[PDB]
RNA sequence: CUUACCACUUUGUGAUUCAUGACUGGGGUGAAGUCGUAACAAGGUAACCGUAGGGGAACCUGCGGUUGGAUCA
RNA sequence: GUAAAGCGCACGCAGGCGGUUUGUUAAGUCAGAUGUGAAAUCCCCGGGCUCAACCUGGGAACUGCAUCUGAUACUGGCAAGCUUGAGUCUCGUAGAGGGGGGUAGAAUUCCAGGUGUAGCGGUGAAAUGCGUAGAGAUCUGGAGGAAUACCGGUGGCGAAGGCGGCCCCCUGGACGAAGACUGACGCUCAGGUGCGAAAGCGUGGGGAGCAAACAGGAUUAGAUACCCUGGUAGUCCACGCCGUAAACGAUGUCGACUUGGAGGUUGUGCCCUUGAGGCGUGGCUUCCGGAGCUAACGCGUUAAGUCGACCGCCUGGGGAGUAC
RNA sequence: UAGCUAGUAGGUGGGGUAACGGCUCACCUAGGCGACGAUCCCUAGCUGGUCUGAGAGGAUGACCAGCCACACUGGAACUGA
């Protein structure tokens, strides 16, 4: 919560 | 609590004979007596609550002794506020 | 404080069966003593026996048999805090029958087969088996 | 014709309820983000509870209380 | 009890519940009878459509309601009792139980002076800090606040929170011993009222020690900490307020029944009190363990066993004990 | 949602209806309702029955049959058994 994206 | 004397006097007051302690009038002036007496005590001191609970207990007691005579005798009952003073 | 002596007594023969009690006593009743005899004359304890003046006091000889006591099981079914009665169709029928329901009837303390063949109901006081 | 009753409607002021509202509070959910590592072992300052003060952040510190603390203290 | 769940603790109106005997009542309760409970539907057995669905005759059912007549065990109402629950009285016992007023001895800190001379203090080690303007140490004197070493306990008292120097005054409860007296006056309790650690809030006092905040020295990559030197609110007193805590036994109150062992403490009966003592009979309080209970751990006559009465509470984790 | 109530609760006498009645009106009483939930909010036609369930229950009120209410919205009467 919350790396590339997401 | 209450003066051995004093208690015995209210004994031979309210009740058919001395030795006639445990009769519902009785018990009732016992109470009422000392009730009234610790009214002083509590004048001052009002921070010993702890002593003040006896006193409720007393009074609570008294109420339901009271309340047991209007049950049975009536007529002791209004004889017996009137005749204490109390109960309104 | 003690507000039913009957619940009290059924409990008192089920400690006294369990910890192998020769026998068990009691303040005795009126309709403590009706069942007692029901209990007797169905065969669930020996006999009663009331030893008592102003204060009267309820005897019971607990029954025993193979290892194991005769009374298997016994609860208070009416309680003061929920009566319980039932009809003459209606009447209980404890371990399908080969055990018995204590019903008080306007003709007396009777087996639930007693009131059912006398064709009336009651006050069902408890089971046994 | 006139009186009573009375529907529409009108005036003032409240109440409630639905919708919505710049902005704002936390909550929830979203494989590898940043900062630290508070908890779990005696978690490396035993932990936790009520309360108070302080601090980017977990948290720190004071007062009393708990064992739901490990150890020959 | 630990999974969600016993209100922090009581008092107590309404409510629910209520010991024991007789009489009386017949409301509850049970029995019978008579009315009604539309037809349809469901069910049973038949009959009709080629079968089935569907249609249909009769029955059972409609577990209900009302009324009349009986029954009287139990429940309730009323009468009158009873003494075992409950309470009163007499005499005693133990106790940091409460409120108020005194007072004492250790120690810390400060103030004044004497002696004295280069360090003290602190840490893992250091430094900030204090000392040659004489510190630390040491002696005499004085001021002042707070708390009560030993006793001390596996202790005691209190409804709970809680209560430890000593003394008096006012005062609550408990327990025991005999009886006498009252005669069910009882148990539980929504709502209600009251009490309620520590911190916190108001006003006014007080301020030695301690110490949130804060400052300085350290530590560390950083150190808004742990550690060190300092240090204010607070901790203290009065009066009012707050009402919450892992307010815990995470275990509601009351009553009854159900094998044992070893402690603590406080009563009381009996044995040439023979002197360490001995056996009984209560109260309160711990440790261990049987049945039984329990998911297990464990609880186990102070139950989490076997029962009854009333209360409070729980219904997946989180959102949230938050929002309104 | 904890208070509610002026024809309000009762009475007397007049009036009124097919009929009993604060139904209406004048006067007198001061009552009446509510913690067995009045009041005020929200939702809703009721029943026979229907669906499910071993049962007790839970869910439901289309179609058939009984009862009630409504007829564009608010209101009123006239005709008439
Ligand atoms: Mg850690
Ligand atoms: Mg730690
Ligand atoms: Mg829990
Ligand atoms: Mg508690
Ligand atoms: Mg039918
Ligand atoms: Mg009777
Ligand atoms: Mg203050
Ligand atoms: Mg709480
Ligand atoms: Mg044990
Ligand atoms: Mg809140
Ligand atoms: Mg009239
Ligand atoms: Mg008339
Ligand atoms: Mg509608
Ligand atoms: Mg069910
Ligand atoms: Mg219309
Ligand atoms: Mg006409």
């Amino acid at each position: 919560k919350a790396s590339s994206x997401a | 609590s209450l003066s051995t004397e004093a208690t015995a006097k209210i004994v031979s007051e309210f009740g058919r004979d001395a030795n006639d302690t445990g009769s519902t009038e009785v018990q009732v002036a016992l109470l009422t007596a000392q009730i009234n007496h610790l009214q002083g005590h509590f004048a001052e001191h009002k921070k010993d609550h702890h002593s003040r609970r006896g006193l409720l207990r007393m009074v609570s007691q008294r109420r339901k002794l009271l309340d047991y005579l209007k049950r049975k005798d009536v007529a002791r009952y209004t004889q017996l506020i009137e005749r204490l003073g109390l109960r309104r | 404080s003690m507000q039913d002596p009957i619940a009290d007594m059924l409990t008192r023969i089920r400690n006294g069966q369990a910890a192998n009690k020769a026998a068990v006593t009691m303040p005795s009743s009126k309709l403590k003593v009706a069942i007692a005899n029901v209990l007797k004359e169905e065969g669930f304890i020996e006999d009663f026996k009331v030893e008592g003046d102003t204060k009267p006091e309820l005897e019971l000889t607990l029954k025993y048999f193979q290892g194991k006591a005769v009374v298997e099981s016994i609860q208070r079914v009416s309680r003061p805090g929920l009566r319980i009665y039932k009809r003459k169709d209606e009447l209980p029928k404890v371990m399908a029958g080969l055990g018995i329901a204590v019903v008080s009837t306007s003709k007396g303390v009777m087996t639930d087969r007693a009131a059912r063949q006398a064709g009336l109901g009651g006050e069902i006081i408890c089971y046994v088996a």
